[PDB]
């Protein structure tokens, strides 16, 4: 059969200042439906840079790429092949979208263009980071909201004209435990600032 | 009221 791949996600380094963009939301298993979860990518970080741009670059080149047998089944991971050599990493999160697990896009399942990911690309964690907005108690009814949330914070550096900044303040699970802020602006002291949470 | 409040008014 099919081996079913998970890649993990990328850890954000603790209590070090870091320049990220919010980007599309990837849902986790690993976040409880009270706590405030979005996806960084963390941006600028030469380190890596060139280990994921030779990772794109080999996988482009690949010559065995396989199908799947059945199909990547949903939570699991894959590539996704638009055009000849345009090869990157995929996970499909639901039935009908796949997220491109090392640019933060959702963009939707395309049986045809979906083949299996090779076992030497498994090596790099998802470029993405799994996060959680650290240090709050949300009012029940503000929960709902969350999706509206995360829209309004994947707008807010542009709005600001200026690179977010995020800083680890510890992990539980998978998920980075982050705060988030623009300058003096932090996120979780404006939605504190509402009443819709508390601080723990 | 910041910009960021101005953004998360809305949204709730």
């Amino acid at each position: 059969p099919d081996s079913m791949v998970l890649l993990s996600s990328s850890w954000l380094p603790l209590n070090k200042d870091i320049e990220v963009e919010v980007v599309d939301y990837l849902p986790s298993s690993s976040v409880a439906p009270d706590l405030f979860a979005l996806t960084l990518l963390r941006i600028n970080d030469s380190s890596m840079k060139e280990k994921y741009d030779s990772m794109h670059e080999k996988m482009n080149a690949y010559a065995q790429i396989v199908p799947f047998d059945s199909e990547l089944e949903i939570g699991y991971d894959g590539v996704f092949r638009d055009a000849p050599r345009s090869v990157r990493r995929v996970r499909r999160i639901s039935a009908t979208k796949l997220y491109l697990v090392d640019f933060g896009k959702i963009i939707n399942y395309e049986k045809a263009k979906c083949f299996q990911l090779p076992k030497v690309f498994q090596s790099m964690p998802t470029r993405v980071s799994l996060c959680g907005l650290d240090g709050l108690t949300w009012s029940p009814v503000a929960i709902p909201s969350f999706d509206n949330i995360r829209e309004v914070v994947k707008k807010w550096g542009q709005m600001e004209n200026s690179t977010l900044h995020a800083m680890a303040c510890g992990f539980q699970g998978s998920i980075n435990m982050i705060n988030l802020f623009c300058g003096k602006s932090i996120l979780a002291d404006r939605l504190q600032r509402k009443g819709v949470c508390e601080y723990l | 009221e910041s910009l960021l409040d101005a953004l998360l008014g809305k949204a709730l």
